[PDB]
């Protein structure tokens, strides 16, 4: 038990580090696309393209 | 199990990314909208595109709306229609003068029966014959008040009543009923609405005079001098009905707030008509086309004539808001994007 | 492993499928607010229990209605109202979602994730106040629940269907009994059988946080987090909550009784769940009665209590089994809502404190114990093995007083004493350890059958441990055709003689001595 | 402009009325003056209840002697703030947090506002891990908990204050991270002696004194513990290191909101108490936890009204904690201290999984003996010893040595008998008891078990008496 | 027109208002339609109070959830009233007469209103008389009073339901007699059990079933007592037949009454019943009685709160009890049946 | 503190009345001289164990 409990610890102390690395590289990526999503919003809240 | 954790964890970072982005997304929208409504003939066709909405929403199943009635609990709805009933034929030989000196007269009333509350006791007490209390009438202001004052009085005190108060909420309700028929029969049958709006407005955005005219222990010709000169000012008060009733109204209040007692001023002003009053908001001031349109949609949705009120603030952005009764119909873009921004994943 | 694009692509989607068209709605206005209690002027065609719309996202029930405001119960963020505020209108009561999305989760009285572990995709949703079974829609209680706790299975044995109050002061067990009788539905799941499947509901109205998560660890240890929902209303959350709690966490489970499914339910110390109802009646200024309870507190548990059924088979046959808890003081049952509760429920569970600290646990008060469903709740095996069982106790407990004077006893008295000792040895059983029914048969039939006449009182526990072991690891057939076959024929009785003498010539008392006859 | 006024005062609680659109928030701090030479001050007004027409009930965190109605009311905006920091450390605060210690000291160091939600769900965790503390009775039958709810609960008199300035001595003076006490309406002469013991100890470099007493109005009485709770969940959640959180009588808190429910409107509870009694207690008690890796290890005090263990206010604490040591008058008549109840104190590490299986064996053998002990006391009083079995005799005498050796002398008690105190490990006291439940020391009389510490004062007392072990 | 309006609404309880001379009498029965279409129903209000300017305070008999004020109340001129007849033999009804195992059945038959007066003080049988049941227990230990009341001190596995069909049997062919069950406060569980083992001894076909349940608000609970009796009046006024009325639980009738005064504001009493705890229990227990030849007797289940015999809600009870019979679980394991306690029953 | 005084006491002659198990003083010794603290040590708890 304890040896597999701790070691799966150690296992989230690898991957909160990775998976955090992966949100804060995707975190850059994610904002080139915030643009189209803004203007298709407002078309949607107004009705027309612009 | 553990890797159970690390996927929640992952989704729980996934998700709070989910919802960043979109308020990142909603406030770039918000940017774009407010950067690009400053086109004018934007906002007349933000307007428009919400009229032609509307023109499809009908119809709604509003009833009728009365002023005063609403609050009347029981035994003061059929007393007040019986007497509004009776004026509807006592009114229609009285002349100029008449109902200036009735309305006084009136006033000069409410504020008696207001002043002690002992004899409105013994005023408003149940009996399908009140000839003792028609005697009190005919022996406590008959040398002091003219002929058709004296006549409502008796009419009025002639049903049963569900509290004291409501008789002085009656006879100055009949006062103001008769202050709008001079008015009526002067010309001025829509001026005065307008213009107790207008005021309504103004009062509202100061509170020190709107709160210190509800001073309910200043005597009341204290009162009606605050209300003098700050009434009469300019031509911002060209009417020469509204004076009076707003000097009623200031005087005799009875603790109610006179940025709402007015407002119900202006709303028994246009239910005199029949009509309704819709308070609708925009970005700014309209062209009256649209205004057009917009009152005669809204007469159809709900099945009376409704008069419009634009409290303009360009914090809506475009679009409208009317709020007729107690069901509003928000359509200003500003609602819009504050949704957007609550339904975000 | 991020899906990033997934994430993008998801939030474009929902953000052009935006098109929130305006339409009318019928607004109120908030005139007054306090401890959790708000008062909205207009909605005049708002119903009694509808949800309302506070700004904010905050949500509301119209409890009182008057021809002058709406005085509702705020579920949560109170200190954000504010008067004057616009209050909107939802058109709809109080409704949870449903579905089989909810097994494993911790959700709240309204259906939303707390564990933080996503959405919970819901079948449909479904009322907190629909109507329970009507009179004729109903079965007899004929299948048993198996708690896994001898003296319940024993002695006041629990069918599907049936409602058993766990009442006690506190720290005597309640929860652990509940939790325990979760567990033991971990084979019934493994199975993969409908109709022996349970599907369970826990519901923690106004507890301490850690103690929902302990509880929740302690399911997840014994992978009963499969098939448990819990419904969480902890200490923190808003009177409203803990008073929706019970019935957001039936109106799950009902979903389920209603699709020819079998549930049980435990709402753990229905007492919060009656003084959260009775702090918002006092709030909305409803007139008090004995303890300043509302006057419809029974109408409270009793509507809740009645939802548990057994239906027929042409409503599919599905059940809902309630386990209600209620802690009292003093051990005072003849208190208000501990009287309620018993006057609603089919039997009831009494746990003492001072049986607790003698040695007897689980600390079941057997003689005032009661099932009145009874052996209609049994298998026959146990219906069979456990009739001498609460006589035998009872005239254990009347010689109690001869203890000492077993030389100035008729032989039968002393015969009856040393077999109630043993008796009461044999019902205790560690926490979180539930039995199948059929070692709890062959345990029982140790009791009952003189086996244990031979063993010291202070090895009963150590013996009937010992020998099943030994016949879950060498004689597995008596155990299979008892569960199989639900009795103990001659036989098998024979067999389990034979094996119990062998082990007793094996077994090695704790006086040196030994337990042959 | 958009200042209020004083329309009601009724005590402890004011009414405000304030111009459309400037109404407060709900906990919003307010500020009144009271001009009068001897009562001059600035009495904070906490917002309770919208009243509805404009109107604003509040509670006075001063008394509101010599305030007049009519005067300007003035909103600060937002709720009470009280500094945090590093710099609380060492100082003794008040429940607004002004410094009492050095009367200017945290008023620019960074402030949080009192009112606070409770950790998510999803951060929290159960805690068993064993605090050990050196009492026999504690760390045999009621084990504390590291980051863990810890309770004492009594009737007035019997050993809160003691107990929980003897677990201030032995948790916290050695305690590397950092200490919270709040004194929650109790005595001026404890805190004061509280505040110099620590002084002398070189304690109080590590601790964070805030006091709201007796002699306050019932705000501070309400809103101290919310201070104090404040500081040290900041100590928590930006610091990060190990907060000790000490709260003697909570209850007062509950008392606070009873004195003030009748005048904010409100209908009686059962026993007097306001309705919102267990709503209140659960958003106080739930933002005193640990979350997952930052612990926060509370002890409070709890005042038990009239001795009656089903008081509302006891009865809805009991289900917010790990480890509760009850406190008995019964046992306090009897001499024995601390007066702990050993049937009806409990804790959830109590299990063989968590303490072992000596531990857990010895402790229930050793609760068994004393409940029937306790059930044998009637025949006793009324009958006599003689009409007992040899064996009941046998387990009458073990329970008298028992209940004697689970009293101890404590270090805080040392002012009231003279004699110093004594740290028992968990081993001795295990195997000390073992011995005594199997009765290896049923020679020794009662008296050398009583106010002793482990086996060798037991040793020497009992030769003191002409006895050998 | 004439019909009145929801004003208030406070759990069950709920406020009406009606024109000036549409006012509905005391106890009347009114009708408010719920829409919303998950709780659409139709709920039936029995006028509790006259509350002046109009409005009549009532008591809901279900659930007022999705209630909406100014909708609709029509007065139907007369109290709660159930069907009465031969009719209603065999079949389950509820405190305001639907039948529940076949709705719609006894629509069509006359309907007597709930709360009637008890005989005349010259109609009443100044002679006590023994009603000769046949058990040998019975007539001797503990001889049961014809238009009496007996209370039943049984609980499960002693046998209450086989003394109670034992009764019904006794009761119609013994005496050419009909039995009516009152279940106040009826579990729905033991009251499907009751109705399957009562058509499972062919005894249903005697016995007329009135079952308020206990998740049902405390007005119905309150009601049902009277509905049944009234069904028994009915069978002994007008068919000329002696009559078997079995209450169960009666001590859930003084409960619902409990709660119903709290509900209506009403001050409490010592201990806390209704301030009209004796009024009450006299006027439903008056009404069983013998008259002109024929007679009501009443078995009934007391509950004893807190074991507690000094306590309002028995002592009222035992006011106007005749005979007490205890089930008892030691003679029902020596095999003897009835398993009636001997030493622990008694008759007056 | 508090000084309990009794009528079952009194009567038996225990005057002054104090009931020495539930009696006490929050202050203790530091509220008497060293002579008295000294000889009057323990000198409740024997009483109450008496
Ligand atoms: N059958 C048992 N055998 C041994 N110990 C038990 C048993 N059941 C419960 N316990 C112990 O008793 C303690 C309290 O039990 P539990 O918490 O289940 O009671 P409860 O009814 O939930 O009381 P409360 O709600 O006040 O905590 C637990 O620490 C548990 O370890
Ligand atoms: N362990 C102890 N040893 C000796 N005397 C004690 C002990 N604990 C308490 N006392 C005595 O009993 C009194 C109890 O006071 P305390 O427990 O601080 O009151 P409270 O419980 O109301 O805070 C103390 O004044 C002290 O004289
Ligand atoms: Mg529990
Ligand atoms: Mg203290």
């Amino acid at each position: 038990r304890v040896r597999a409990e701790q070691q799966v610890a150690s296992t989230l102390q690898t991957a909160h580090e990775q998976l955090k690395r992966e949100r804060d590289a995707v975190e850059l990526d994610l904002r080139a696309h915030v643009g189209t999503m803004s203007a298709t919003l407002a078309s949607r809240i107004l009705g027309v393209d612009l | 199990q553990g890797a159970r954790q690390v996927d929640l964890i992952r989704a729980q970072l996934t998700r709070q990314l989910r919802l960043e982005l979109g308020h990142e997304s909603v406030r770039q929208a918000r940017e774009l909208v407010r950067n690009h409504v400053a086109d004018q003939a934007q906002q007349s066709a933000t307007v428009d595109r919400f009229l032609d909405q509307l023109d499809a929403m009908a119809p709604a199943t509003a009833d009728v709306d009365y002023p005063l009635l609403a609050k009347m609990r029981s035994a003061s709805r059929r007393a007040l229609t019986s007497l509004v009933d009776w004026f509807g034929t006592m009114a229609q030989d009285l002349d100029h003068q008449g109902l200036t000196t009735l309305a006084g007269e009136l006033v000069s009333v409410a504020r008696l029966l207001d002043r002690e509350a002992v004899v409105t006791r013994y005023l408003t007490v149940p009996a399908e014959d009140a000839t003792p209390r028609i005697r009190l009438i005919e022996r406590l202001v008959s040398g002091k008040v003219g002929a058709p004052t004296l006549e409502v009085l008796r009419t009025a005190v002639s049903k049963r009543w569900s509290a004291n108060s409501d008789l002085i909420d009656a006879i100055e309700h009949v006062s103001r009923q008769a202050l709008l028929e001079l008015a009526e029969r002067a010309g001025q049958v829509d001026e005065v609405e307008d213009q107790l709006f207008r005021f309504s407005r103004i009062l509202d955005v100061q509170p020190r005079l709107a709160i210190l005219l509800g001073d309910c222990a200043v005597p009341a010709e204290g009162r009606v001098r605050l209300l003098r000169k700050v009434l009469e000012r300019a031509d911002s008060t060209v009417n020469p009905v509204v004076v009076a009733l707003l000097s009623h109204t200031v005087e005799l209040l009875r603790g109610q707030a006179v940025e709402e007692a007015v407002l119900f001023l202006a709303e028994v002003a246009v239910a005199r008509r029949g009509e309704i009053v819709a308070q609708v908001g925009a970005a700014a001031e309209l062209s009256d086309a649209q205004r057009t349109r917009l009152t005669e949609v809204l007469s159809r949705i709900y099945g009376h004539p409704v008069t419009v009120q634009l409290h303009i603030d360009a914090a809506l952005l475009g679009g409208l808001s009317i709020a007729v009764g107690d069901e509003v119909i928000d359509g200003t873009l500003s609602s819009r994007l504050a949704a957007a921004e609550a339904r975000l994943p | 492993t991020i899906p990033a694009d997934d994430i993008q692509s998801a939030i474009e989607e929902y953000v052009s499928s935006f098109t929130a068209d305006t339409s009318r709605e019928e607004v109120g206005t908030v005139v007054d607010a306090g401890d959790g209690i708000a008062h909205v002027e207009g909605l005049p065609s708002v119903m009694t229990q509808e949800l309302l719309e506070f700004p904010g996202g905050i949500l509301g029930v119209a409890l009182n209605l008057d021809e002058h405001s709406v005085g509702a119960v705020i579920l949560g963020d109170f200190e954000n109202i504010e008067e004057g505020q616009q209050v909107k209108r939802t058109g709809e009561v109080l409704s949870v979602p449903v579905g089989d999305g909810f097994l494993g989760r911790v959700v709240n009285p309204l259906g939303q994730p707390i564990d933080g572990r996503g959405d919970v995709d819901s079948d449909t949703r479904r009322a907190l106040e629909l109507q329970a079974p009507s009179v004729v829609h109903r079965q007899g209680v004929k299948e048993p629940l198996q708690t896994g706790i001898k003296a319940i299975d024993a002695m006041t044995p629990i069918g599907r269907g049936q409602r058993q109050l766990i009442i006690g002061d506190r720290k005597t067990g309640k929860t652990a009994v509940c939790v325990d009788t979760i567990l033991n539905q971990r084979q019934n799941w493994e199975s993969g059988d409908p109709k022996k499947q349970v599907r369970c509901v826990y519901v923690a109205i106004g507890q301490k946080g850690t103690t929902i998560a302990a509880v929740r660890r302690t399911l997840e240890e014994g992978g009963a987090m499969d098939y448990t929902t819990i419904v969480a209303a902890a200490a923190s959350e808003s009177a409203g909550f803990k008073w929706l709690a019970p019935y957001t966490g039936s109106a799950i489970a009902q979903h389920w009784m209603y699709e020819g499914k079998h549930v049980l339910i435990i709402f753990d110390d229905l007492t919060k769940q009656a003084e959260a109802y009775r702090a918002i009646s006092l709030l909305l200024r409803r007139p008090p009665g004995r303890e300043a309870y509302p006057g419809d507190v029974f109408y409270l548990h009793s509507r809740l209590l009645e939802r548990c059924a057994k239906l027929s088979d042409d409503l599919g046959g599905g059940s809902l089994t309630g386990l209600p808890i209620i802690e009292t003081k003093a051990n005072d049952i003849s208190a208000y809502i501990p009287t309620n509760v018993i006057s609603i429920t089919d039997g009831q569970c009494f746990l003492e404190t001072d049986l607790f600290n003698q040695g007897v646990r689980p600390a079941i008060n057997v003689g005032v114990s009661v099932s009145r469903v009874g052996g209609a709740a049994q298998i026959k095996a146990m219906k069979e093995v456990a009739g001498s069982l609460r006589l035998d106790l009872s005239q254990y407990r009347e010689l109690e007083a001869f203890a000492a004077f077993a030389s100035d006893l008729d032989a039968a008295s002393k015969a009856q004493l040393e077999r109630g000792a043993r008796l009461v040895e044999l019902l205790k059983q560690p926490q979180s350890q539930p039995m199948p029914v059929e070692e709890q048969v062959v345990s029982i039939f140790l009791g009952t059958g003189g086996h244990l006449d031979s063993v010291p009182v202070e090895d009963v526990r150590r013996f009937e441990t010992e020998l099943l072991d030994h016949m879950r690891a060498s004689e597995e057939e008596i155990l299979t055709e008892i569960r199989d076959s639900q009795k103990l024929t001659e036989e098998a009785a024979d067999k389990l003689t034979e094996v119990i003498k062998n082990f007793k010539k094996g077994f090695a008392a704790t006086g040196g001595g030994s337990v042959v006859p | 402009d958009t200042s209020g006024r004083v329309v009601r005062v009724t005590g402890p609680v004011v009414d405000v009325e304030f111009p459309r659109g400037s109404i407060p928030e709900l906990f919003n701090a307010l500020h009144a003056e009271i001009t009068f030479e001897s009562l001059a001050k600035t009495l904070t007004l906490e917002v309770a209840q919208h009243l509805g027409d404009n109107l604003v009930r509040t509670i006075s965190l001063q008394p509101t002697d010599g305030l007049v109605r009519g005067v300007e009311v003035i909103d600060t905006g937002r709720s009470i703030s009280v500094p945090v920091g590093e710099g609380v450390k060492g100082h003794v605060f008040n429940a607004l947090g002004d410094c009492l210690d050095e009367p200017g000291y945290g008023e620019k160091f960074e402030h949080w506002s009192i009112h606070r939600k409770p950790p998510a769900f999803e951060e929290l965790e159960p805690r068993t891990e064993m605090l050990e503390t050196g009492l026999k009775v504690v760390d045999l039958l009621t084990p504390y908990v590291r980051g863990g709810k810890i309770a004492l609960f009594g009737g007035a008199g019997v050993g809160k204050t003691v107990l929980i300035q003897e677990m201030i001595n032995r948790i916290a003076r050695n305690f590397g991270g950092t200490s919270v006490f709040a004194g929650v309406g109790e005595r001026t002469r404890e805190g004061n002696d509280l505040w110099v013991e620590l002084a002398e100890a070189n304690v109080l470099k590590d601790t964070a004194l805030v006091f709201g007493q007796m002699d306050e109005p019932p705000g501070t009485r309400m809103r101290v513990a919310l201070s104090a709770l404040t500081m040290a969940e900041w100590f928590r959640d930006e610091q990060g290191q190990d907060v000790l959180l000490f709260i003697d009588n909570i209850f007062r808190f509950t008392q606070a909101g009873s004195e003030v429910s009748t005048l904010l409107g409100r209908m009686p509870s059962a026993v007097g108490y306001q309705p919102t009694l267990a709503d209140e207690m659960g958003e106080l008690q739930e933002r005193i936890t640990s979350t997952r890796g930052r612990s926060i290890t509370s002890m409070q005090a709890v005042y038990v009204p009239a001795d009656d263990y089903t008081d509302p206010a006891p009865a809805t604490t009991f289900a917010h904690l790990d480890a509760t040591t009850e406190l008995s008058r019964a046992v306090f008549s009897k001499g024995i201290f601390p007066a702990v109840d050993p049937l009806a104190s409990s804790s959830t590490i109590l299990d063989p999984s968590v303490v072992g299986d000596e531990h857990y064996r010895v402790a229930q053998e050793v609760i068994r003996i004393l409940q029937r002990y306790k059930d044998l006391q009637d025949i006793i009083a009324i009958l006599g010893i003689d009409e007992l079995s040899e064996e009941d005799k046998q387990l009458v005498n073990r329970a008298r040595r028992i209940e004697r050796f689970l009293s101890q002398n404590m270090m805080a008690a040392e002012q009231f008998t003279g004699q110093p105190g004594s740290t028992v490990p968990v081993k001795e006291t295990i195997e000390a008891f073992d011995r005594l439940c199997k009765g290896d020391f049923d020679h020794v009389p009662e008296q050398a078990f009583f106010l002793i510490g482990g086996l060798d004062d037991l040793a020497k007392k009992a030769e003191s008496l002409g006895a050998k072990l």
